[PDB]
RNA sequence: AGGACCGAACCGACUAAUGUUGAAAAAUUAGCGGAUGACUUGUGGCUGGGGGUGAAAGGCCAAUCAAACCGGGAGAUAGCU
RNA sequence: AGCGUCGAGUCGGCCUGCGCGGAAGAU
RNA sequence: CACAGGUGGUCAGGUAGAGAAUACCAAGGCGCUUGAGAGAACUCGGGUGAAGGAACUAGGCAAAAUGGUGCCGUAACUUC
RNA sequence: AAUUCCUUGUCGGGUAAGUUCCGACCUGCACGAAUGGCGUAAUGAUGGCCAGGCUGUCUCCACCCGAGACUCAGUGAAAUU
RNA sequence: GAUGUCGGCUCAUCACAUCCUGGGGCUGAAGUAGGUCCCAAGGGUAUGGCUGUUCGCCAUUUAAAGUGGUACGCGAGCUGGGUUUAGAACGUCGUGAGACAGUUCGGUCCCUAUCUGCCGUGGGCGCUGGAGAACUGAGGGGGGCUGCUCCUAGUACGAGAGGACCGGAGUGGACGCAUCACUGGUGUUCGGGUUGUCAUGCCAAUGGCACUGCCCGGUAGCUAAAUGCGGAAGAGAUAAGUGCUGAAAGCAUCUAAGCACGAAACUUGCCCCGAGAUGAGUUCUCCCUGACCCUUUAAGGGUCCUGAAGGAACGUUGAAGACGACGACGUUGAUAGGCCGGGUGUGUAAGCGCAGCGAUGCGUUGAGCUAACCGGUACUAAUGAACCGUGAGGCUUAACCU
């Protein structure tokens, strides 16, 4: 259920959603959209930068 | 096998030679004397009926009378029955003594337990009490909700609510027997028996043992 | 609650069946006035079981 | 009832010696502890006695170690061995639960000399 | 009869003073603890230096309760307060070096033989 | 439950019982008969009856008793003279109830209690 | 809670 | 001396319970605030409806208030039931 | 096929009728 | 409504008490217009409770707890 | 922050464990100087958090005292259909 | 012309796509510990911190902390923290009235149950003469959980570390049923201390009220935290799986003919209800062995005489109970009350005497009082009677006896 911007209400939908990477443990949230697919796809743009930052860092050392 | 009739007589205590104090039952068993014989030709099966007691002769009903005086046994306090095991046999008039318990190691023991008359839902069947503050109105001890708002739209059978506890057939199982005092009539069991003071208590070999 | 439907004369009268009153069986006779009195109970002039237990 | 009554009367002691309560008493119990049998001394004021014959017990009040310990013995009790008055109290109960929070000169009895 | 949120005070020179029970372990729904019975305790209140310090979670054994134990002839030893040994979270055993104040004999087991040793009573 | 209970709560409590029933004592004690609904006789059995029993024995500290019990003088010293004297030899039945049909104003069983003696 | 005419409380779907 | 302090009468109404076809169309019980002041109260008088009054809540104006009540226009109108 | 022997069929592919498994839900 | 509501002034006994609080009484008035039984669940108003002590709950809600006089003694801060 | 969506922002404190609380940082979606800004002793039936004592709030309920509920006699409704 | 929503509490019920326990195949399965799949729904399947939260994270447990349906189960069962009714403020938008899937403080939850359903408990009739008991068992319900330690055995296995299968004992957690012997709670019906006031003329001694005035203990009963017991063993038929013999198909093959195994699942075994089981069952015992008259002349009606066994009614009552019901008694009687004795609890009553100026102390004295307890007692109340209930119990066909 949508936490923010809607968690109060009596009707609640599951759109609010959560992508967690099961290797690495990295958590990600969105519950912007009223949508869970467009959640969906914002975790898995968020999600895919973080990893992006992670090899970033890994050339960083 | 079979068993014998007595009556609760009370609880007490026993201590060893260890110090180990037992919770015994002072069960009272006198001469259990056999009324009627039955076989598998004319009853269907092969059991016993036995009659403990005294009882008043202005009291005791002519139907009645005739059948003890058939039996040729004096009248009881009432007629109660044991199944016979194969290799088992009893005669008419035999009288059966607290001796048979002599070798019986763990018995079962049959009363009607002390009747709470009608009971509520946490007396009964030990329901939750509400809460008695914060808010609460009228409903502390109430059983709550008894069903669901559609499919089955009933309540089903075998629902647990408030009603008559007590006053009713209760076993308990592998009772040890302590004592078998033949002198005085007397069976001592570790534990504690259905029932009140002077209640009938039917004694019977351990089954699960 | 409230019923949905107006329950019948035939209902009502099969609710009251269990409602009739019933007579005192008999009534125990006096052994010195003869009068007529429930059973362990006094008679009206104050007599029980022959003796005068209340003086008028 | 009488029944009962012979059951219990031929198991009791009859060497229990008369005390009261507020009565510094000793007591002597058997350990048992592993093979061995030896015999513990409990020695404290009395504070409390129920008389039922047979379910006779009494509750003693010691403190050992700066701790205080209450004991309820049965008095006929095959464990128990030997009780001894080693000193009577002044009291005007058959309880005396009051000691339970005083220490010191606060919990001393007054002895009964007559 | 030691549940959970129940202050004990501590019967060992393990730097500690006053502890609270978190959970009794050994087994689900369990609810009190007795004598020699193993908690998980929190520590509330320690002296300036010792072995442990506030805020630690250990194991403990209770020693003493209020509410007593009973003895196979139906006596009863009740004690005035509530008494645990601190114990390692691991090896479950004793942290200090003595022992305060009586115990009793359901502690005489195989696990807590150093506690029966170092009590000064045994009662 | 009630299990091996004795004593009538009558809808009243313990104060309003027993200044009720030592006015009934008082009265039954004057008048040798009176009538009363029957629970209320057979609860005024178990107090009459005790005070005649203490009145057997005739002493201070039972005339002292009675009036704590029955707070009335006039009852005391007929209780010590005259009840006293005249139950010595009977042992237990100082009192007999006999029903007297129902009250008017509500069904209430009546009854009669008095002196055996009477 | 607003107790609406008729001394009814207004427990309606919003 | 004090829009001072604690606390009765007196004036209010912060919490909980009961009641909610009520004892009562707003109360009872246990607590609660003020209690020499911008206090409270008796009697009489004045302000009238697009008006009054309001330490301001659209609050109150005879159990009725984002425009009181009564009679009239009036059988307003109703593509709605 | 079985272990030269052996002593009558055997080897699969195609088209077809009817069947089997794939087939777990809440009074 | 023979309605646990509302309605201004005047009088002001004894004991204990600072008191018109409070407890018991005096003069005076009253027992409140259905009663009698029994002593189930459950509801209401209360009393007590082993061990633990907020672990309950949205929240110490509600309960529980403190409570007078005299004396000693009393912190940060402060517009003193 | 009575203002911050992201956000349970990050660090520290408190707790065994703290989306609440306190102290900081400033990245202020979307503070800001009489529709006042920042502090402030005292005060508040004001909002949030913590501690001692206290306890049937709870683990987990048990018993008792009364008023109903139950039975008897008299009188005698209501919603709804 | 109205089907009240999120979450919490109480109470649940079903499904298996199974979390644990249970039985197996494969394993990159040495053992321990795992991975995957198959069968299996009998039982069981956490407490707290944060937040209104479902959820989630964290702390500490557990054999496990399953997944879903049931109006996202359940407000004529409770709550009202969130869901912005009406008040007020902040940021933001607008000139403004006002408004934000924003934030913050505050904010009335009704219903006496007619029918179905469910939990208990009765009345009527039936079961074919009536009555009193004891049973049989068609059917139905309840219960089914598991941890840890020890022995086998430091054995099998393993280079070592580590470490079993099978089998057998003990002791716990949760749950359930009983019971008051013990330990406790309660115990406004028992005893005592004490404050204020009033009263019994007064001292003394008592009683009323003040929450039982405040307390301190405590009988019986009830009761848990207290202590006894339970889950089973065994049997039958099987699921996945494992096989023997054996062709179709000279081989092979667990199957087509046959045979043997195989699980907390099923049926029994354990406990309880149970002949309205209208298919109304069985066994034992007890009671009734008159006459006459009409008729629409048959499973007919009426009159006189008779009234059995038993029941009902009434009273005393119960560890039975809302009322019914159930149990024990009713004078040939211990059913209840009282009385006697004892026990229990409380704690040395009143009066009197002595010492002290007095408060007060001491002696008589472990005194007095003592509810529901135990053993006895006919002193009181359970009255003779009366009422209901009848007079040998249908037809047909068989089998015997006569
Ligand atoms: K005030
Ligand atoms: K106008
Ligand atoms: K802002
Ligand atoms: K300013
Ligand atoms: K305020
Ligand atoms: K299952
Ligand atoms: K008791
Ligand atoms: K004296
Ligand atoms: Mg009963
Ligand atoms: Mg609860
Ligand atoms: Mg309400
Ligand atoms: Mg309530
Ligand atoms: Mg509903
Ligand atoms: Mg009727
Ligand atoms: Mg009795
Ligand atoms: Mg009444
Ligand atoms: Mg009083
Ligand atoms: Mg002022
Ligand atoms: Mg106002
Ligand atoms: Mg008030
Ligand atoms: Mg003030
Ligand atoms: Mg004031
Ligand atoms: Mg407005
Ligand atoms: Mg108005
Ligand atoms: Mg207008
Ligand atoms: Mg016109
Ligand atoms: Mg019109
Ligand atoms: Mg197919
Ligand atoms: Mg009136
Ligand atoms: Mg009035
Ligand atoms: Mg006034
Ligand atoms: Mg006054
Ligand atoms: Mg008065
Ligand atoms: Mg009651
Ligand atoms: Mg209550
Ligand atoms: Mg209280
Ligand atoms: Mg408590
Ligand atoms: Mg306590
Ligand atoms: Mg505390
Ligand atoms: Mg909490
Ligand atoms: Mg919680
Ligand atoms: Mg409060
Ligand atoms: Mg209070
Ligand atoms: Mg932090
Ligand atoms: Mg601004
Ligand atoms: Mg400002
Ligand atoms: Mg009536
Ligand atoms: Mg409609
Ligand atoms: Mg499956
Ligand atoms: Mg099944
Ligand atoms: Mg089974
Ligand atoms: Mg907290
Ligand atoms: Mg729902
Ligand atoms: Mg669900
Ligand atoms: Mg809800
Ligand atoms: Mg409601
Ligand atoms: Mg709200
Ligand atoms: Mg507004
Ligand atoms: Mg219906
Ligand atoms: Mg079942
Ligand atoms: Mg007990
Ligand atoms: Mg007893
Ligand atoms: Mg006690
Ligand atoms: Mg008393
Ligand atoms: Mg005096
Ligand atoms: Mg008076
Ligand atoms: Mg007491
Ligand atoms: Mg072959
Ligand atoms: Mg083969
Ligand atoms: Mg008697
Ligand atoms: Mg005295
Ligand atoms: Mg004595």
């Amino acid at each position: 259920r949508t936490s923010g911007a809607g968690g109060q209400h009596v009707n609640r939908t599951e759109s609010a959603v959560r992508i967690t990477h099961i290797p690495t443990g990295i958590v990600t949230q969105c519950q912007n959209d009223r949508s869970q697919h467009k959640n969906k796809d914002q975790a898995m743009k968020q999600m895919k930068a973080k990893l992006y930052e992670l090899e970033m860092q890994k050339k960083n050392a | 096998m079979i068993g014998l009739v007595g009556k609760k007589v009370g609880m007490t205590r026993i201590f060893t030679e260890d110090g180990v104090s037992i919770p015994v039952t002072v069960i009272e068993v006198e001469a259990n004397r056999v009324t009627q014989v039955k076989d598998l030709a004319n009853d269907g099966y092969r059991a016993i009926q036995v009659t403990t007691g005294a009882k008043k002769a202005n009291r005791v009903t002519k139907p009645e009378a005739g059948h003890f005086a058939k039996a040729g046994v004096e009248a009881g306090r009432g007629l109660w029955e044991f199944r016979l095991a194969e290799g088992e046999e009893f005669t008419v008039g035999q009288s059966i003594s607290v001796e048979l318990f002599a070798d019986v190691k763990k018995v079962d023991v049959t009363g009607t337990s002390k009747g709470k008359g009608f009971a509520g839902t946490v007396k009964r069947w030990n329901f939750r009490t509400q809460d008695a503050t914060h808010g609460n109105s009228l409903s502390h001890r109430v059983p709550g909700s008894i069903g669901q708002n559609q499919t089955p739209g009933k309540v089903f059978k075998g629902k647990k609510m408030a009603g008559q506890m007590g006053n009713e057939r209760v076993t308990v199982q592998s009772l040890d027997v302590v004592r078998v005092d033949a002198e005085r009539n007397l069976l001592l069991v570790k534990g504690a028996v259905p029932g009140a003071t002077g209640s009938d208590l039917i004694v019977k070999p351990a089954v699960k043992a | 609650a409230v019923q949905q439907n107006k329950p019948t004369r035939s209902k009502r009268g099969m609710r009251r069946s269990h409602d009739a009153l019933t007579a005192v069986t008999s009534l125990s006779v006096d052994k010195t006035s003869g009068e007529k009195h429930l059973r362990h109970h006094i008679t009206a002039d104050g007599y029980y079981r022959g003796r005068k237990v209340i003086a008028k | 009832s009488n029944i009962i009554k012979q059951l219990e009367q031929e198991q009791m002691k009859q060497d229990v010696p008369s005390f009261r309560p507020g009565d510094t008493v000793e007591v002597k119990v058997w350990v048992v502890e592993g093979s061995k049998k030896r015999l513990q001394a409990f020695e404290g004021v009395v504070i409390a006695i129920r008389n039922r014959g047979l379910h006779s017990a009494f509750t003693v009040r010691k403190i050992s170690n700066g701790e205080g310990v209450e004991r309820v013995f049965q008095t006929h009790s095959p464990v128990v061995d030997s009780i001894s008055v080693k000193r009577r109290g002044a009291v005007r109960k058959a309880k005396l639960y009051y000691l339970r929070e005083r220490t010191g000169k606060a919990a001393r009895i007054k002895e009964r000399l007559n | 009869m030691i549940q959970e949120q129940t202050m004990l005070n501590v019967a060992d020179n393990s730097g500690a003073r006053r502890v609270m029970c978190i959970k009794v372990l050994g087994g689900s729904h369990r609810r009190y603890a007795g004598v020699g019975d193993i908690i998980k305790i929190t520590i509330k209140e320690a002296i300036p230096r010792g072995k442990v310090k506030k805020g630690d979670v250990l194991k403990a054994v209770v020693v003493r309760t209020k509410k007593g134990v009973r003895r196979p002839d139906g006596s009863v030893i009740r004690f005035d307060g509530n008494a645990c040994v601190l114990l390692n979270n691991n090896s479950e055993q004793p942290i200090g070096t003595r022992i305060f104040g009586p115990v009793t004999r359901e502690l005489r087991s195989e696990k807590f033989m150093k506690i029966i040793s170092l009590a000064p009573e045994v009662l | 439950m009630r299990h091996r209970k004795s004593g009538r709560q009558l809808n009243r409590n313990s104060s309003h019982r027993q200044a009720m029933f030592r006015n009934m004592a008082g009265s039954l004690v004057r008048h040798e008969i009176i009538k009363t609904t029957l629970p209320k006789a057979k609860e005024l059995r178990r107090v009459v009856e005790p005070l005649i029993t203490l009145a057997k024995t005739d002493s201070v500290a039972n005339r002292r008793l009675a009036f704590a019990r029955t707070r009335d003088n006039e009852i005391v010293a007929k209780l010590f003279n005259e009840l006293g004297p005249r139950f010595a030899s009977r042992a237990g039945g100082y009192t007999r109830i006999l029903k007297c049909g129902f009250r008017a104003g509500d069904n209430a069983p009546m009854a009669y209690i008095e002196l055996v003696d009477r | 809670m607003k107790i609406l005419h008729s001394a009814i409380y207004a427990t309606g779907i919003d």
